[PDB]
């Protein structure tokens, strides 16, 4: 409020002015210039129109503050200093660029000053995708902009599930239209009648012809183009000519039995609600990359030599000479995780002088390098004194692409920084790490020298590979091999594939065009360290029939780094994958974006194009990559993608920045809640947070911003009375926000959010995602094991958001409620007390089915000890698990032992819970759920294998995924897996 | 190294041999075949757990090449036809002859068994109480040392964040000095033709006042060089702290991983010896 800010006037004379905390630039600049005129040397001073403030932010970059409307606290200045200087630049570009930098947390001029040419070529080529996306965005403006800003929430299924088709009155849905048509905002009910096959045009026609009752051709047509359907209380809009059974609100209402809540909002009101978005070309796009190096050359297929790489020295290995004697730089030519040749090692030099100068030769010849070759430098040292036995341990690792964006072999002496060892890395190298030097300078750096040809050598275009494909072939089945191929196709991605079967696969490739499933196994059956084999496989992939997206995503994790294979997979994705299941699998594609060896390829183009044409997909894309700015291994690439998205996402930027700054400010709260407050029973136990949210500068930053967990949900006025903290896991935040719109009372009058710090909410998101795909499978195969994947979103380093479902209580909650107002019959009695009557047994049925949802789930995913606090039951009889965290093995069995209270509740409170009639029905639907998962377990292996390079401390390589492979029993047959589960569900009660 | 010398009985016992390991999963066989050379092989019970499939994981080219042998009419072999009778004479024949008979691409014949009892040579004290006390003290040392290594990694992450934010603050000070020096050069360019005229008309009070508040600019740059110095000495000693903390985790990591290896091999020894968790789980469950 009294900050003494000094300003650098461009005449030279020095002024210092008091400034308020909430004061903006225009409020302080007027008296700044006034008392500057009062102070001497008022000669070069003139009006404020041609004078612009310049300062350096706390992210260490000077940036002009053209936007005069911004406050002092929004400046984020390391020192209270300003400068007054001529603009010498663009207005809108600089406000846009600062807003982009605030959305990332680091500015665009950091991208400007980095001299890696691949980064700037990426920044040039992303604007092609941006301009195509904004051209298709406004191709049918404002109609197409309506579907962009508020996306349809449709699935890819034109039909409907069979077991919910019988949940309605012969395919008919009773809705209520809450249309107002009133200057005095009077709300009213239109209970109204539709089938499911028709699109919303017949629905709005019926609403027109039924609205016109009690006061009675072209009128229906003109109201059709002026009315639109909106979900009450939440911002979903029914826009596109779709059969209306795919809208997730309607299907969720079918799930829960609640009637849908809709209305007829004016189309022009929605059009005026969404602002017109602007897309301007960047300043760096003025530069054209047309280089003429006055100094086309020969290719790889004319130069015949071996791969020779010379190691010069390390800058400084960060070791201790007292207990460590000798060090070495054992390398490896990798293709993802597969060594293309032997791991050629250096000499065992002492750590005192880390100098090698060793010309390591490799078994691979130069023409036989694959496109995605990855050298893996590793400083690892023998730190064990044993006789004829050396103990090895990694210290530094670093991957290097042998080909760049120019698609040429690396050459010449070059230094490169090395990443520190990951936590608990089993391998001595790092197969899964990304290629690139460490951005930090205080890490060990090492020198390389490739075979300097005194020229450039270029990997050829596909014409040469196409000709070599016809060349190498010159150099009607027995059905047993066909059924063998069918057997190979059904195997999981982690199948024990053999070279008998690999040689069978490679020797019969043109006969594998009949079945498309065999492709990823044929990925593993080829020798990438070959000349003819890679050409043959490229020729096959160029003519290979398209793939279902669920196993077209198989070609995307770390084991498949080939640009052509990943390009074909991305082509199959954009040809087949739909928006709802793209947003379903969006976390996995975000984590696949790490595995790209380059910056600009087809995957990033596809994900950007789908992100810049969809507010939901783009919003979740932005939040997923924003959650990983703390990961410096892919911070540059993901920061470039936040830069591109924030360039071409439109006015959501503002809303985005608001929630971002809200989250950032909220994150700051937890800092004072964690570092300053780490004790108990003080004067400021609860009063401090009440006073802090009573501060206008904090509470005003949490007003009117969209929910980060769902763009359709919007968050409004905060209730400080209904905000508190817990003492359950690590003191998270209970946050209550009233839904701003008037019709909020239909769905929920208040939105509750858990804000969690202290645990990584990234594996929890993955677990809840698994839960949602098992929901999809069980609904598709005809079993309504209704288990809820509550929304969870990580937003950075060990920080997350959880949306709260209400009317829920723990076992501890109901136990202490019963004790105050313990026995093994309290859960069943409480469920009697909540919903008795003719619905009660149905609720019990739900409680059985959701149990059959979770128990099997908690065995397949291997969740930890599910005690009485990390589980909650609803009022309508539905349980769900919350504290997932440690998943798969995570401690190296028997997860989620069926407790007694379950045996009371599923068995209707009978004393003999063992052989009730509903118990074998429970077991039968558990069996059916597991089998339905089991023929779809290939997708689960894919989805967990596309998460290896993420960075959870409990999912790194093929040491953890064997847990779900052994619980799902892909090695065993179906009946062996069945008896496996009769074993575990017989020892669940230790005898029953 | 491998001593071999099983004996004159070539068709010996399947269950106890250098090549045999039984029903083992992919995790520990990947641990066994890691850091090996050409010709390193291992034969286990197959992943299907059927009647005598008995797959092989020969090491060649840095890859655990996963050979499967067949079980046609009670005979064994790499591929059809199965002209060889026993698996022991099969692996001895491939120890004597190359693999070019069935398929051409394989070059290495065989070099090094991974015996089950090579690790059993370094272990002793077969009696239950001695290994029980040894496993208890190994477990408590592993727990204390893993807690120490987790603390070391937390310190490493905290110091990395501290040094990164201090590096950004130092770069911010560098940018501030660049802006101040550019401003100083610019105002010298304007003021080299301004002060002497107002001298020439004969007044110096305005000049001494503007010289006084101009000296405030040099004063401010003087303390912010001081702050950059106190933050750069801070940066240097925090970088030294980061280096020595990395040296401590450098010392703590390798004995941790070999202690984990010995714990895993002791678990394998207890598994093959047949005694499951009876009394060891009682101490850990407290
Ligand atoms: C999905 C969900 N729903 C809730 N709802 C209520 O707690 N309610 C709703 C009714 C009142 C109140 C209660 N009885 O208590 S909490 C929650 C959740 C999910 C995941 N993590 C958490 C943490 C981090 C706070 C926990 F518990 F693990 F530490 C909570």
């Amino acid at each position: 409020p009294r900050i003494l800010v000094e300003c650098l006037l461009p005449n030279g004379m020095i002024v210092t002015l008091e400034c308020l905390r909430e004061a903006t630039l225009i409020t302080i600049k007027h008296e700044l210039f006034k008392e500057a005129r009062k102070y001497p040397l008022h000669q070069l001073l003139q009006d404020e129109s041609s004078y612009i403030f310049v300062s350096v932010t706390q992210e260490a970059e000077r940036e002009e503050f053209f936007d005069e409307t911004r406050r002092l606290c929004d400046l984020r200045l390391f020192q209270p200093f300003l400068k007054v200087i001529e603009p010498v630049g663009n207005r809108e570009e600089k406000i846009l660029n600062r807003e982009i930098g605030f959305a990332i947390g680091m500015p665009v001029c950091e991208f400007d000053m980095v001299k890696d040419p691949e980064v700037q070529d990426f920044r040039r080529n992303i604007l092609n995708v941006c301009k195509e996306a904004v051209d298709l965005r406004d191709l049918n403006s404002p109609h197409s902009r309506a579907m962009y800003v508020y996306p349809p929430n449709v699935e890819s299924s034109p039909e409907l599930p069979k077991h919910i088709y019988n949940k309605l009155d012969k395919g008919q849905i009773i809705v209520v239209i809450w249309v107002i048509v009133s200057p005095n905002n009077d709300k009213q009910k239109y209970t109204l009648k539709i089938n499911h096959d028709c699109v919303p045009e017949q629905v709005i026609a019926e609403a027109i012809r039924k609205k016109t009752r009690s006061m009675l051709k072209l009128c229906v047509l003109e109201y059709q183009g002026k009315y639109i359907l909106k979900v009450c209380g939440c911002d979903e809009y029914f826009l596109e000519k779709y059969p209306l059974s795919q809208y997730k609100y309607i299907r969720s209402c079918i799930m829960l039995g609640r009637m849908p809540n809709l209305m007829l909002m004016a189309k022009e009101s929605l059009y005026s609600q969404l602002p017109m978005d602007c897309f301007t070309m960047p300043s760096y796009s003025r530069r054209i990359s047309t280089a003429t190096p006055y100094m086309s050359t020969k290719s790889l297929w004319v130069i015949n030599s071996a791969l020779r790489i010379k190691i010069l020295c390390a800058t400084y290995v960060n070791v201790n000479i007292r207990d460590i004697d000798k060090i070495y730089v054992r390398t490896g030519i990798y293709h993802g995780g597969e060594p293309l040749c032997d791991n050629v090692n250096t000499q065992r030099v002492p750590c005192s002088n880390p100098r090698w100068n060793e010309w390591l030769n490799y078994d691979i010849y130069i023409p036989d390098l694959p496109r995605a070759a990855r050298l893996c430098l590793s400083i690892c040292s023998v730190k064990g004194r044993k006789g004829a036995k050396e103990e090895h341990c990694p210290l530094a690792w670093g991957n290097i692409n042998l080909f760049d964006y120019t698609d040429t072999l690396v050459s010449g002496k070059m230094a490169l920084n090395l990443w520190p060892v990951p936590h608990g890395l089993e391998d001595l190298l790092n197969p899964i790490g990304v290629t690139g030097s460490n951005p930090n300078k205080e890490t060990p750096c090492l020198e390389l020298e490739f075979d300097w040809f005194s020229s450039v050598v270029k990997f050829p275009d596909m014409s040469v590979i196409e000709e070599h494909a016809n060349w190498s072939v010159s150099r009607e089945l027995r059905e047993n091999d066909k059924e063998q191929l069918k057997a190979i196709s059904t195997r999981d991605p982690l199948s024990e594939i053999t070279e008998q079967e690999k040689d069978f696969l490679w020797s019969h490739r043109h006969y594998c065009v009949t079945i498309p499933e065999i492709l990823p196994k044929l990925l593993l059956s080829v020798k990438w360290n070959s000349r003819d084999e890679v050409a043959q496989m490229y020729c096959l992939v160029k003519d290979w029939p398209p793939i279902k997206p669920e196993q077209a995503m198989e070609l995307l994790d770390c084991n498949y780094p080939d640009p052509m294979v990943r390009g074909f997979a991305v082509r199959c994705l954009e040809k087949y994958l739909t928006d709802d299941k793209l947003s379903q699998y969006l976390i996995q594609l975000v984590q696949v974006l790490k595995y790209e060896q380059y910056l600009d390829n087809l995957l990033v183009r596809f994900l950007l194009k789908k992100a810049l044409t969809n507010q939901r997909i783009g919003h979740f894309f932005f939040w997923h990559l924003k959650s990983e700015m703390h990961n410096k291994t892919v911070s540059q690439r993901f920061g470039l993608l936040l830069e591109s998205y924030c360039r071409a996402c439109g006015m959501y930027l503002k809303h985005l920045n608001r929630q971002v700054e809200a989250m950032e400010k909220l994150i700051n709260l937890t800092d004072i809640l964690k570092q300053e407050k780490k004790d108990e029973t003080q004067k400021v136990q609860m009063k401090f947070l009440v006073e802090q949210m009573r501060r206008p500068d904090f509470m005003d930053a949490l007003q009117g911003f969209l929910s980060p967990l769902n763009p359709a949900h919007q968050l409004g006025n905060l209730r400080l009375e209904e905000c508190r903290i817990m003492s359950s896991a690590k003191r998270p935040l209970w946050l209550n926000w009233e839904n701003p719109d008037i019709m909020s009372e239909l769905l929920f009058q208040n939105n509750e959010i858990i804000f969690k710090n202290g645990d990584d909410l990234r594996q929890d998101m993955l677990t809840l995602q698994i839960i949602r795909i098992m929901e999809n499978i069980w609904q598709n195969q005809g079993l309504d094991l209704r288990m809820l994947p509550y929304g969870c979103l990580s937003i950075g380093d060990c920080v997350g958001l959880i949306e709260v479902v209400r009317n829920s209580h723990t076992i501890m909650q109901i136990q202490c409620k019963g004790g105050l107002k313990f026995n093994s019959h309290t859960l069943h009695q409480w469920l009697k007390d909540k919903n008795k009557g003719e619905i009660y047994d149905a609720a019990i049925d739900l409680f059985t089915r959701s149990c059959a949802g979770y128990c099997v789930a908690t065995f397949i995913l291997g969740i930890g000890d599910r005690h009485n606090s990390n589980i909650m039951v609803k009022d309508d009889g539905q349980l769900f698990h919350i504290d997932f965290g440690h998943f798969l093995d995570h401690k190296k069995r028997v997860p989620f032992v069926l407790t007694q209270d379950f045996l009371i509740v599923i068995s209707k409170g009978a004393q003999e819970c063992t052989k009730t009639r509903e118990f074998e029905r429970f077991q039968e639907m558990c069996y059916k759920a597991y089998l339905a998962i089991r023929q779809h377990a290939n997708l689960f292996i894919n989805l967990f294998s596309m998460m290896l390079g993420s960075g959870m401390p409990e999912l790194q390589s093929f040491d953890d995924i064997a847990y779900i492979r052994k619980t799902l029993a892909l090695d065993k047959t179906e009946q062996e897996a069945l008896e496996y589960f009769m074993k575990q569900m017989n020892d669940a009660h230790h005898g029953g | 190294t491998t001593v071999a010398n099983n004996g004159m009985n070539n068709n010996m016992s399947l269950q106890d041999a250098e090549w045999y390991w039984g029903d083992i999963s992919r995790e520990e066989v990947n641990e066994k075949l890691r850091d090996t050379a050409d010709g390193t092989f291992l034969v286990r019970d197959a992943s299907t757990k059927m009647h005598g499939d008995y797959t092989l994981t020969l090491r060649k080219g840095g890859n655990n090449k996963l050979i499967k042998i067949f079980h046609r009419d009670g005979k064994y072999g790499f591929s059809d036809p199965l002209t060889f009778s026993s698996v022991v004479e099969l692996i001895n024949h491939y120890r004597n002859e190359s693999l070019a008979q069935y398929n051409p691409k394989l070059d290495v014949k065989l070099l090094y068994p991974v015996s089950k009892y090579q690790q059993d040579q370094v272990v002793k004290e077969d009696n239950i109480e001695a290994v029980g006390k040894k496993l208890h003290e190994y477990n408590t040392q592993f727990q204390e040392k893993s807690r120490e290594y987790d603390r070391l990694y937390e310190e490493y992450t905290r110091t990395s964040q501290e040094i990164q934010m201090k590096r950004t603050a130092i770069e911010a000070f560098n940018e501030t000095i660049k802006i101040f020096e550019e401003q100083c050069q610019t105002q010298e360019r304007y003021s080299k033709e301004y002060i002497e005229k107002f001298k020439r008309e004969g007044n110096e009070k305005e000049i001494q006042r503007i010289m006084h508040n101009y000296d405030k600019l040099k004063s401010r740059i003087s303390e912010i060089i001081d702050s950059r110095r106190r933050l750069e000495e801070d940066l240097k000693k925090q970088a030294a702290e980061y280096r020595e903390i990395d040296k401590r985790m450098n010392s703590i990591k390798p004995d941790l991983i070999q202690l984990r290896k010995t714990r895993d091999q002791y678990l394998m020894w207890l598994t093959q010896k047949g005694v499951r968790q009876k009394k060891l789980n009682e101490w850990l469950g407290n």
